[PDB]
DNA sequence: AGCGGCCCTTGTGTTCAGGAGCCAGCAGGGAGCTGGG
DNA sequence: CCCAGCTCCCTGCTGGCTCCGAGTGGGTTCTGCCGCT
């Protein structure tokens, strides 16, 4: 699929957001490197959520299409709504 | 209401009641009775609410 | 006994003209909307006597895009049409070099006759219709949306746009009254445009089977 | 169930209809008009056994059973005619007489017959109190029953327009511990009668003695039975 | 409290209750236990026979 | 009651209120109107529960793919756009068209 | 017209079936088992009343007056004896939509007069 | 033209419709957020209302694609909304009814 | 069971689903198997008032349906043939029907011999009830009417067990 | 007016397409003057409601008339000779078994039926094998005398008699027992037009509600609206109109069932169900 | 002491959830074909 | 140069198979016995 013309939606779905916060929380729970600053937060959830609001999550979402193709949308390229 | 139904019963008992289009005489009698009683319930219900 | 028969014949003829006009065949506007009086003056009002006879109601139209691509419409006299009658029409179509025809029966059609309409499919694309179901144009119904027969070029663009195969689109039985009305066969795609209270207009595409 | 005295009594007075809880038909589960006085219209589970599992009423008494031999002897001694001795021509105007479902014979004057049989049951005579005697009038059948399982309940007999339970009875019932005057002596006096569901159809009850008094407009004026207390319909 | 007893209705019970210094309709003035302030709506209060069911939470 | 009495009290007219107290006949009749409610509430659970299952198993895999179209497990197309508009039923709400009437 | 009753043979007491004498052109009732024959006198062999115009007064019986569950009234006296009291009930017979009609009976003994208003 | 499109879509006089966004409430919210005075003249050029609505209708993309097949679906998907939008955000209504700035 | 065939040969035929027989049997065949061959005697047991032609016209189809049989022996042979145990010889066929109509059919009326008259009189009343129901002269019976039900208590209950077990003993 | 199935039973029959619903009915709309007046509407109602000879017959009777000249009945001797004075049929091919049927003026006038129409239907369903005559529409009793032209005759007469009273359709369409005509008080059934001024106007026109379902025949009738006439039997809709019609008809029935109790469900859900049940060309029942 | 069978009383026997929708099997009847006179 | 069997196919009826809400907490009873080798 041509990444220059991606027909999928530019907004991150509630499900894409859920799995992103979840998967990123596990990494932080496994003592993974943090991308943004932290004041006093010790929970991987609060850390992952702030990373999304900051748009500094190093994850790529592979949106599969019915025909079989796929589109790799990075967490930084998607527009967060909620 | 109980007096009206007694009149409706007297009418049907004296063959003075005709069936309505699309309903049997018995169905007509029950419909009239159900209407009289349903109206009394609504009238009594309004009087109480007031 | 008689005034009703001529009324049925006229309504059937009007529906046929609307049908042939929807398929893309050249039909004049005058005959498209023909009053009962005009029909009686052109054919008669005494089918019981033989004026008009169902053999005179035979219609012959030509496609707008291709003049030689004609279409027949026969009105057999026997209520139950047999295989012998189909051979007569198939023979007549061979003489005039026509490949399409419509058989509007009165009561029904024998099983052996229906099979004859299937074996001669590649040579003669002839269909069967009951006059009882032709007295009304189903497309004029409120429940029946606007159907449109798509072309191979339009279909290819459709499959290429949504990136799907033919077996993925919804299906419609070839024996559907609308499919028979528009004269569509297996493989063809029909575009339906129906009103939607959520979006106003909804365009779907159904594959014939 | 030994969780409370009420459950024990209810369980010992419980009924069951073998229609199957799986059944989804509401006709057998509905509260039929014939559950009056014999069953509690309120006491019933609210789960998947509504209307099937019932509970007897307070004054409900299920018959124990009795042999029809003595009744058949009294009928034969009576003017009743056997089934094999009669001719079919006499069945037109004559009234049939059944016993536990067995067609025994026919009769000509059934009015005085029931009046006699009723008098015998009210005196604790050959016919016991548990015997049911239904005289269908439109249909000339007269069905007598002595089988068991016939749910019945007591009721106060009623004369032309008055009760048979006079004040002299209530006096004796107050001194029940001294003069050993109990319910049995009350039934034998012809004041009370055990009525079954099948006989209630031919019985005209009075909810209370107040209905027996003279009113501006006579409703029935021909009562033949009366209820001891309407609250007895409850379990 | 026999179900069908015309000699006992809601009116007779109310009149008998007004003789003992209580509201004939059972209502009674209550005081908020946290602040002692009266309750604007005269509450209904009286003895009622309640039952405890074997369906406990510990089980 | 007498035979052939289609009157209100004989056919189940509860002319009394729950405060004034119901009569024996009116009480028995009231139990029928109630018992009919219990029976229905106890019977519809199976039929309605069976329906909730039937509807799901037929529409358990139908989902909105990434191309905004509605497809089932077989990849077949049921709707080119959800609800013919591609909109969710949460944010929508009733309105009034001014150019209609 | 009225219905037609079954005719039984005099030899085997079996039902007689209808038959026509082609020679004499007359209706005959013969037995399908024996060789008995009878000259019909009604000329009608079948009658079906679809409207069911049945007079229930013949189905009612005077013994019904002994029913205490039936209502009594003094406004409709008996025409055969003059008795005032009389029981009234509905038809309650199927195939009759106009079943609300009242049928009266005299409570006097040995009279059993029936009528309708 | 849209007026007739609704007549053929809604043959009955039922204007009650379900749509994503309530324009009457958002306009009301704007009146209170910017302190709009319904008695003073408005400074809203009607051409900005028309140009703004046309540009907005293009930003609502239920279907992504410039081909004639996709543009027809997008025009048919947002049809009912674009109609209710042009009828509520009309230049006249915004001048004598809402009087937004 | 004593049923009436739904309308749609000529009229409505009356049959009888006797026990130990898997095929419906016209009521007249049963009446003849009990020793009543004359249709007059049969109707005398069913119809008690010959002045009611409405009932006589309703039973005529059953009569015309079974008229080839006019003796007790042939009727018994027919009944035995309709059952699931058709004896190759007509002798035991009649015996199988004889003991069935004498033991299984209406045992409450009598299981001994010479009681064929009582069974017919009851079977006649059984048909009389069916005609009255079809002619509207009587109301159908309600399955929920407890006057038509019985309560099996410990008495009639424990007796069934003791009886079955005493036999095993 | 009529009993209609609603609630779970109606919701059930839809999800599991049933070929024998409990309360199938039509929604007949009239086109012209019949839509405004009641006299013409009744004529259409009678043209749809199935009417057999049993509905208009009062009592039948089979007689043995050896010579029609001197009939057994005395009140039918006036018009029988007025018809027999001239040979209209093969008198030699006559049977002495007569079938005298008596009708009722009430049921006959309520349907605008005459012995003439009845005679043609009899002479058509049985040809000339069954000769039929009748008196004028002036006598106090409607009577038509039938004979068999040439099982026995008397037995054959009772056979066709009990049969003709059931399968001989005098007027109407079979499978439609009864029809109810009424003026709709709700605007969902009225005729919503657009006046010349542009305003919506709800005309109160007569509509008929049937107990059966026969679209192919009802739709093909004069004075019947071929555009709005629909039904609740989704099966007949698919066999007559197609898959897209039953799709909308199915959605309308579900909406009516869910909205009857004042509730409301988003249309996008009803569409998904109706589409899943029609995305394969056939009515994919949920079973 | 261990291996085999089988108690449902009628060896022949009552309903072991009974009733509402698809589907396979077969009797029935009409179309059409075809080798005889 | 018709025609009655013969074949093929479609209607209609009968009979057989599957389905019959989600959960939860207690209780009792039983998981062989007798004839034969
Ligand atoms: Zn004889
Ligand atoms: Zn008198």
């Amino acid at each position: 699929q041509a990444n220059q013309k991606r027909i999928t939606t530019p907004y991150m779905t509630k499900y894409e957001r859920a799995r992103v916060l979840g998967t990123r929380a596990l990494q932080i729970a496994m003592c993974a490197p943090v991308m943004v600053e932290l004041e006093g937060e010790t929970d991987p959830l609060l850390i992952a959520m702030k990373e999304l609001k900051a748009r500094k999550i190093p994850i790529i979402i592979r949106r599969y299409l019915p025909d079989g193709s796929y589109e790799d949308w990075g967490v930084d390229e998607l527009i967060i709504s909620d | 209401a109980k007096q009206d139904v007694i009149e409706v019963i007297e009418k049907a008992h004296n063959n003075e009641l005709e069936p309505t289009p699309g309903n049997t005489l018995r169905q007509t009698f029950e419909n009239q009775v159900n209407r009289i009683l349903n109206d009394a319930r609504d009238k009594t219900g309004s009087s109480a609410q007031k | 006994d008689d005034e009703e028969e001529t009324y049925r014949l006229w309504k059937i003829r009007k529906t046929i003209m609307q049908l042939c006009h929807d398929r893309g065949y050249l039909v004049t506007q005058d005959e498209l909307d023909q009053t009962l009086e005009e029909f009686k003056a052109q054919f008669g009002d005494k089918p019981s006597e033989g004026r008009p006879r169902r053999t005179d109601l035979t219609v012959l139209v030509a496609h707008n895009d291709d003049p030689t691509d004609q279409m027949f419409v026969f009105f057999p006299e026997e209520p139950k049409v047999g295989i012998k009658t189909i051979k007569v029409y198939c023979q007549r179509m061979q003489e005039e070099n026509i490949t399409r025809a419509l058989i509007v029966v009165q009561q029904g059609m024998t099983p052996s006759a229906k099979q004859s309409l299937v074996d001669m499919a590649p040579k003669y694309i002839l269909e069967q219709f009951l006059q009882q179901e032709l007295l009304i144009n189903i497309t004029e119904h409120e429940l029946v949306p606007e159907h449109v027969v798509m072309t191979k070029e339009e279909v290819t663009e459709l499959l290429a746009r949504y990136k799907l195969r033919e077996n993925q689109l919804p299906r419609i039985q070839a024996g559907d009254p609308v499919a028979r009305y528009f004269g569509i066969k297996r493989g063809q795609v029909v575009k339906i445009i129906r009103p939607s209270e959520t979006a106003g207009r909804y365009i779907t595409y159904r594959l014939v089977q | 169930n030994r969780l409370t005295f009420a459950s024990t009594l209810s369980h010992l007075r419980r009924l069951n209809s073998p229609i199957g809880r799986d059944g989804k038909l509401a006709k057998p589960r509905q509260l039929h008009n014939t559950l009056w006085g014999m069953v509690c219209p309120a006491e019933t589970p609210e789960g998947h056994a509504v209307g099937l599992v019932k509970n007897l009423a307070l004054m409900a008494y299920i018959s124990v059973g009795s042999q029809p031999s003595p009744i058949l002897e009294f009928l034969e001694e009576w003017s009743m005619e056997n089934l094999e001795e009669i001719s079919p021509a006499a069945i037109a105007d004559a009234t049939k007489i059944f016993v536990n479902g067995c067609w025994v014979g026919i009769h000509k004057d059934p009015e005085q017959l029931m009046n006699t049989l009723r008098k015998l049951r009210r005196q604790m005579d050959i016919i016991v109190s548990e015997v049911s005697m239904i005289r269908d009038i439109r249909e000339r059948e007269i069905r007598i029953y002595t089988d068991a399982g016939r749910i019945c309940r007591p009721l106060l007999i009623v004369e032309k327009q008055k009760l048979l339970l006079k004040k002299r009875h209530i006096d004796q019932l107050k001194e029940r511990e001294y003069n050993n005057y109990s319910w049995q002596d009350l039934v034998a006096s012809g004041v009370v009668e055990y009525i079954d569901t099948l006989e209630e159809e031919t019985v005209m009850l009075a909810m209370t003695p107040d209905d027996l008094q003279e009113k501006e407009v006579a409703y029935c004026s021909t009562y033949t039975h009366c209820e001891i207390h309407p609250s007895m319909i409850l379990g | 409290a026999t179900p069908f007893n015309d000699a006992v209705n809601v009116q007779k019970i109310s009149n008998l209750l007004s003789d003992y210094g209580y509201h004939l309709r059972g209502n009674e003035v209550l005081y908020n236990g946290f602040t002692g302030r009266k309750i604007t709506s005269q509450i209904f209060i009286g003895p009622t026979y309640y039952q405890r069911l074997k369906h406990m939470v510990d089980d | 009651f007498i035979k052939d009495d289609y009157g209100p009290e004989s056919r189940g007219f509860v002319e009394n209120s729950y405060l004034a107290g119901l009569t024996p006949t009116e009480f028995f009749f009231h139990a029928m109107g109630g018992r009919e409610g219990l029976i229905d509430t106890a019977v519809k659970t199976a039929e309605t529960g069976y329906i909730q299952r039937r509807l799901i198993k037929s529409m358990e895999s139908v989902m909105v793919k990434y191309d905004a179209t509605v497809r089932n497990s077989i990849n077949q197309v049921v709707q080119l756009r959800y609800g013919e508009d591609g909109l969710a039923g949460e944010s929508v709400e009733f309105q009034n068209l001014a150019t209609l009437k | 017209p009225g219905f037609v009753g079954i005719r039984f043979c005099q030899e085997c007491n079996n039902m007689l079936y209808p038959k026509e004498d082609k020679e004499n052109r007359i209706l005959l009732y013969a037995c399908r088992n024996c060789d008995y024959q009878q000259e019909a006198d009604n000329s009608c062999i079948y009658v079906n009343k679809i409207t069911h115009e049945v007079d229930e007064l013949t189905q009612i019986i005077a013994d019904v007056s002994q029913d205490p569950t039936l209502p009594r009234t003094e406004d409709h006296p008996c025409q055969k004896c003059g008795h005032k009291e009389a029981v009234f009930f509905q038809s309650h017979s199927a195939r009759a939509e106009d079943a609300m009609r009242l049928y009266y009976v005299c409570t006097a003994p040995h009279c059993g007069h029936r009528w309708t208003e | 033209e849209d007026r007739e499109v609704l007549r053929v879509i809604f043959p009955t006089g039922d204007s009650k419709v379900v749509l994503p966004c309530n324009l009457l409430r958002m306009i009301w919210n704007a009146q209170k957020i910017f302190h709009i005075n319904p008695r003073l003249p408005s400074d809203l050029h009607p051409i900005k209302v028309v140009e703004g609505v046309k540009e907005l209708s293009k930003k609502l993309v239920i279907v992504n694609g410039d081909d004639p097949l996709s543009r027809q679906a997008q025009e048919n998907a947002t049809l009912l909304f674009n109609i209710h939008l042009r009828s509520t955000l009309c230049s006249r209504r915004m001048a004598e009814e809402f009087r937004l700035s | 069971w004593v049923s009436m065939l739904a309308r749609g040969a000529i009229g409505q035929r009356i049959v009888a689903t006797l026990p130990y027989i898997k095929q419906e049997v016209p009521i007249i065949i049963v009446f003849r198997a009990l020793g009543f061959v004359s249709d007059r005697d049969i109707l005398e047991h069913i119809i008690y008032d010959f002045e009611d032609p409405e009932m006589m016209e309703m039973v005529k189809p059953s009569l015309d349906e079974a008229f080839v049989i006019q003796e007790q022996n042939v009727a018994l042979n027919f009944i035995g043939s309709r059952g699931a145990k058709p004896g190759v010889t007509k002798e035991k066929r009649i015996k199988y029907a004889k003991e069935v109509l004498q033991k299984e059919m209406l045992p409450h009326v009598g299981v001994s011999d010479f009681c064929e008259t009582k069974k017919a009189y009851f079977l006649g009343y059984m048909v009389h009830r069916l005609l009255l129901a079809a002619l509207g002269r009587r109301e159908l019976d309600d399955r929920d009417h407890y006057g038509n039900k019985r309560l099996d208590l410990a008495g009639p209950l424990l007796a069934f067990l003791f009886r079955g077990m005493f036999k095993n003993l | 007016a009529k009993n209609v199935t609603l609630g779970v039973p109606r919701l059930k029959e839809l999800i599991n397409i049933s070929k024998k619903p409990k309360t199938p009915s039509l929604t007949v709309f009239l086109l012209g003057q019949s839509a405004r007046d009641a006299e013409r509407a009744k004529d259409i109602l009678c043209r749809l409601e199935h009417t057999t000879l049993r509905k208009v017959t009062a009592n039948t009777a089979i007689y043995y008339d050896p010579n029609p000249q001197s009939t057994v009945v005395a009140e039918d001797q006036e018009w029988v000779n007025v018809y027999y004075e001239m040979p209209d049929f093969d008198v030699a091919r006559i049977s002495p078994w007569l079938l005298r049927v008596e009708l009722d003026r009430k049921h006959m006038t309520d349907r605008k039926l005459t012995m003439e129409q009845i005679a043609e239907k009899i002479n058509a369903g049985f040809g000339d094998d069954l000769n039929c005559i009748f008196n004028d529409d002036n006598a106090e009793k409607l009577v038509l005398r039938i004979r068999i032209m040439n099982m026995d005759d008397d037995v054959f007469l009772r056979c066709i008699e009990s049969n003709m009273l059931t399968d001989m359709t005098l007027q109407g369409i079979e499978q439609i027992s009864k029809v109810y005509m009424h003026l709709p008080q709700t605007d969902n059934k009225k005729k919503i037009i657009i006046t010349e001024d542009g305003e919506f106007k709800a005309l109160q026109e007569w509509i008929l509600e049937t107990d059966g379902v026969s679209l192919m025949r009802v739709l093909s009738e004069k004075d019947v609206d071929p555009v709005r006439t629909t039904s609740n039997d989704i099966v007949e809709i698919f066999t007559v109109l197609g898959i897209e019609a039953v799709r909308k008809a199915l959605e309308r029935e579900l909406y009516h069932v869910i909205s009857f109790d004042g509730s409301y469900v988003n249309y996008r859900h009803l569409a998904l169900l109706c589409d899943t049940m029609t995305c394969r060309g056939h009515l994919m029942a949920i079973t």
